[PDB]
RNA sequence: GAUUGACAUUCUUGAUUUUGUGGGUGGUGGUGCAUUGAUGCCCUUGUUCUGGGCCCGCGCGCUACACUGA
């Protein structure tokens, strides 16, 4: 069940969310990005209102404990914002479950940047710099979740190729904006379902197809 | 309640600041009205009445007598990728695909450079354009009119007669087309307007007569606009009315002779040149 | 003497907030005993708009004699006292407005605040902020090159050479006074200021990028002995940029 | 809900210290956020975008609340709690 | 409405209107 | 599915009246109600006084 | 737009005088 | 119909008067959003969505 | 005669400057290293005066909301 990204022997699963927004604001008044409590500074500074949402990752945390191959621990996630902070995950992590505790966990973004577990040894959330192919190999199939290609389901997409080292996905989190989809690593984009979807349900579709193809 | 106590405290301090400002203003008005009339009397009754400049004069005479690359290396690829992304956004892009609608004038530059045809005329007009761009600080729209007049003059001198040096004239017109692209990269805003002027000109000529009142200036105009201009945008003000103009040129009239047949052949060659990449 | 209400005027204009020059100070340049007047008034009148309008009027009415009459004695010590009472050694908004209004007299204000800055222990952040408020606007060219050659044929100091770094990295034109100024600094930079003071890249910000768009009317043999200087000074950060920065002077 | 004075406040685990024991029950199960997240994923699911559902939520207090497939729940939690007592008092909210 | 919601404010709009009246 | 937004009001109190759209009739709705409850109060009190 | 409001406030003040001539704690 | 509990901890005996087929999604600790999303995606794969 | 405080349109100084081209767009910092030793990262363009939510409910009749429709 243990897994780091140096686990090059068998197939893994990678989920990366792109172009988020979490860079804490300081008025000793010490807040993160939101869209309910404070918005006057967000409308004075010129930033767009609907982009400001840490609720996207706070609701995407189903991917932390969704996969029933946690007896191998196949999942690894990564986030990206304009700052460029990235976060490595544990498949049997203990996440702050509610929004106010996850939102109080903002010094991890700002200045702490290094959290450890109960034995003070395992860095549960790791902020190693870009890219991702320093950690996972180049043997991972290139798909990003977009809104234009004909849909191919994740079950058939996984059961096509058998023993590549990883699988990866790049999802988007915005109001509307063309994400940098297939310029960095990806080349061909897989379309989502035949309706406009959200980030959490896109991650749910990907992981449900992945676990249904891996047969848990 | 503590916030309301601090609010009453801040309001009391602001009222004290306003009272202090009003009292100081009234006291300053009374003091300035009742002090100066004898302050001047006292100040007048009491009996009261270099090397930097040298070095500045020396440096002034010395300055009045005689009167890396990595950034600019990747600046070209930055502007080229900007050109490519704007080109693709102009392919399927920008102008909304909608609206459902169902210092001269063409003669004075020729009179100025009116000694030679191609080489010395364009060289003298190039020197005059350099002097006009240097000494045109309050008239840049007249520099735009100058560029439009130079464009029109250079199009009707690029096509006149080929009894002269054919290869050397083609050499100097290749150099002319290259410098015309080099200035069209800088100035476009009335290049497009004089392009509309020529579209109206050839439309008036085409309703006047079939083909006999049609000069060969359309060939060199279509050539210069499809060689300088990236003609791969969806709707543009310049090329698209000229596209349907050459469409009606290709499929309107009865091509009675091999001159119009060669006109159509070079038209097919030039439209393949136009939309090779689109 | 005075009208003997200037103590009341000083007490109200220490903490004034909104107003303009009164009937006294509107023609207190056109009086005669105003030196003794403002002396016994004891200018703790450090209210923002009074300070801004007062510096406005007596730099409208500042000659060199007037500069040496009411510049040197108290304003430098006031700057030293406010950078002492502040922890970060920073000036204020009314100080900035005073400099921004007061700079535009060419050769009087240089002897006013720039030249006596080297008097009693000049400092790094304060000379940097002085070069900031002195270089946010245009500088007169002849008096600028005069001040540069004046304070560089004056002896060396690190907060003065920071101002010299700013004045020569302003991307400004070049006279022959700056030419032979660089020549005598070359002659001083042997083993000399190079022997008694090691200069890192912090003070070599002048000498990292020097002559990008400067000379254009003189040869490159002063460039050649500046290159022999930078090859005599062993350093890894500065070297190969000196050629492509300094070879801009054509002939 | 709890009408305290002022006006309503919802019952979460995290919105106070001891209103759960003040009402007389346990703060360990004061869990409406999993209801909010679960219902928003059920609403944003693609089969709900095709319209093959109808979501009956309920509580321990016997009430039965039907939501249509066409409900756009507010995306945040504070606006959701502001909608919740409008539902729990007015018993009917419009489009 | 694709992946968002609505947004409005409190009586500061009436405060701006009262400043405009 | 055609999707709509639920109309509601922030800090919704049933005891307070709802957010009045029209300011030109908000005060007459407040006063044609107040007047009625105060009229009932004064008539009830004067007839209790009479009895 | 104003006749209703000022006759309403005037009759409300009239009934307030009716309440005020007696004691009538409201 | 799925009688998906929004319980934090306890016994899912709330509908023990009509429900027969006691079935889940794994024997793992999941979240309730993941459980109902697995059932809705299973309905999608069953009914061609 | 380009322009500065102006006996509120006025004479009183004066090279400090007028229409446009660029580039520096913004260093008065927070920050890891002895109390001042370009050491990673961020942002740009301080001021005359100015701000309050709160201790009607019950229910009896009458009436509207339904193709049993108009």
């Amino acid at each position: 069940p243990v897994l780091t990204s140096k686990d090059k022997i068998t197939k893994r699963m990678i989920v990366v969310l792109a172009m988020a927004s979490l860079e804490t604001h300081k008025i000793d008044k010490y807040v993160l990005l939101n869209c309910d409590d404070h918005q006057g500074l967000l409308k004075k500074m010129g930033r767009d209102i609907s982009e400001a949402r840490p609720d996207i990752t706070h609701q995407c945390l189903l991917t932390l404990l969704d996969s029933p191959i946690n007896k191998a621990g196949k999942l690894q996630v990564y986030i990206q914002t304009s700052r460029g902070i990235l976060i490595e995950v544990n498949p049997t992590v203990r996440i702050p479950r509610t929004f106010k505790r996850f939102s109080g966990l903002m010094v991890q973004l700002l200045h702490k940047l290094s959290i450890r577990s109960v034995n003070s040894e395992e860095k549960l959330l790791k902020v190693i710099k870009n890219p991702i192919t320093d950690h996972l190999p180049t043997k991972c199939r290139k798909v990003t979740l977009s809104f234009d290609a004909p849909v191919i389901r994740v079950q058939d997409y996984i059961e096509k190729l058998d023993d590549d080292e990883s699988i990866c996905v790049f999802v988007g989190a915005m109001a509307r904006g063309k994400d940098n989809f297939a310029d960095e690593y990806v080349d061909e984009k897989v379309g989502l379902s035949n309706y406009p979807l959200s980030a959490s349900v896109a991650c749910s579709k990907f992981c449900h197809g992945a676990e249904d193809a891996w047969n848990i | 309640k503590k916030t309301k106590a601090e609010v009453m405290k801040e309001v009391i301090a602001k009222s004290k600041f306003y009272k202090q400002e009003r009292q100081k203003a009234q006291g300053i008005m009374e003091d300035q009205i009742d002090n100066l009339d004898d302050n001047f009397e006292d100040v007048m009754s009491e009996l009261m009445m270099t090397d930097l400049d040298k070095e500045y004069d020396i440096k002034v005479k010395e300055l009045q007598l005689d009167k890396k690359k990595r950034e600019l290396e990747q600046q070209r690829l930055d502007r080229m990728n900007g050109m490519i992304e704007l080109e693709e956004g102009e392919e399927r892009g920008v102008e909304d695909l909608d609206d459902g609608f169902w210092r001269t004038h063409d003669a004075l530059l020729d009179q100025v450079k009116k000694l030679d045809l191609d080489d010395h005329p364009k060289i003298v007009k190039n020197i005059i354009k350099a002097y006009q761009p240097k000494l045109a600080e309050g008239n840049k729209e007249k520099l735009g009119k100058f560029t439009a007049v130079l464009l029109r003059h250079i199009i009707f001198l690029s096509n006149q007669n080929y009894l002269k040096n054919v290869q050397s004239f083609k050499r100097t017109q290749n150099a002319l087309i290259s410098i015309l692209k080099s200035l069209s990269e800088k100035y476009n805003r009335e290049l497009s307007e004089e392009c509309r002027d020529y579209i109206n000109e050839m439309q008036a000529r085409y309703k006047k007569n079939h083909f006999d009142a049609l000069s060969n200036g359309d060939l060199v105009f279509f050539s210069i606009i499809g060689i300088l201009f990236s003609t791969s945008d969806q709707y543009h003000l310049v090329i698209t009315p000229a596209l349907i103009l050459m469409s009606q040129f290709l499929e309107q009239i009865k091509f009675n002779s091999l001159k119009r047949i060669a006109f159509g052949a070079v038209l097919v060659r030039i439209v393949s040149q136009y939309q090779r990449i689109s | 003497k005075v009208i003997k209400a200037y103590t009341t005027v000083g007490s109200i204009l220490k903490t004034w907030t909104h107003g303009k020059l009164p009937k006294l100070f509107k023609v207190i340049p056109s009086l005669r005993n105003w030196q003794d007047v403002i002396y016994v008034t004891n200018p703790e009148e450090w209210s923002p708009h009074v300070v801004y309008e007062a510096t406005k009027l007596f730099v409208s009415n500042l000659t060199a004699k007037e500069s040496q009459k009411f510049i040197n004695l108290i304003l430098l010590e006031r700057f030293r006292d406010n950078i002492e009472t502040s922890e970060d050694h920073s000036l204020n908004y009314h100080i900035y407005r005073a400099v921004k209004k007061s700079l535009y007299k060419p050769s009087a204000f240089f002897k006013g605040f720039l030249f006596p800055l080297v008097e009693t222990g000049c400092n790094v952040r304060e000379a940097t902020i002085a070069g900031s408020v002195l270089a946010k606007v245009s500088v007169p060219a002849l008096h600028s090159s005069a001040a540069l050659s004046y304070l560089l044929r004056l002896p060396f100091s690190p907060p003065t050479t920071v101002f010299i770094k700013i004045l020569l990295d302003k991307k400004y034109a070049l006279p022959y006074q700056t030419v032979d100024d660089c020549v005598y600094y070359f002659m001083r930079f042997r083993i000399g200021e190079d022997a008694t003071r090691v200069l890192p890249v912090i003070w070599h910000k002048a000498f990292l990028t020097f002559a990008q768009r400067y000379k254009n009317d003189i040869t490159q043999d002063q460039r050649d002995f500046l290159l022999e200087t930078v090859r005599q000074r062993g350093h890894k950060d500065i070297g190969p940029e000196i050629r492509r920065e300094l070879l801009a002077g054509a002939s | 809900t709890h009408k305290i004075s002022d006006k309503y406040v919802l019952l979460n685990c995290d919105d106070h210290q001891g209103l759960l024991k003040k009402m007389g029950r346990d703060i360990s199960e004061a869990r409406p956020d999993i209801t909010h997240q679960c219902l928003l994923t059920l609403l944003d699911s693609p089969i709900n975008k095709a319209g093959k559902l109808q979501v009956y939520i309920q509580t321990s207090r016997g009430i039965l609340i039907e939501v249509n497939p066409t409900v756009r729940i507010p995306r945040t939690f504070k606006r959701f709690s502001g909608l919740m007592v409008q539902l729990l008092h007015k018993l009917s909210i419009r489009s | 409405t694709d992946r968002f919601k609505g947004d409005d404010d409190i009586p500061y709009k009436e405060r701006l209107f009262e400043r405009q009246q | 599915i055609p999707t709509h937004a639920p109309k509601y009001e922030e800090n919704f109190n049933p005891d307070k009246k709802s957010y009045d759209p029209d300011r030109t009739r908000s005060e007459i709705n407040k006063m044609k109600a107040q007047l009625k409850k105060e009229r009932k109060f004064t008539m009830k009190e004067i007839r209790k006084d009479a009895k | 737009h104003t006749l209703a409001n000022n006759v309403e406030s005037k009759l409300r003040d009239d009934l307030e005088r009716l309440k005020k001539i007696r004691a009538h704690r409201g």
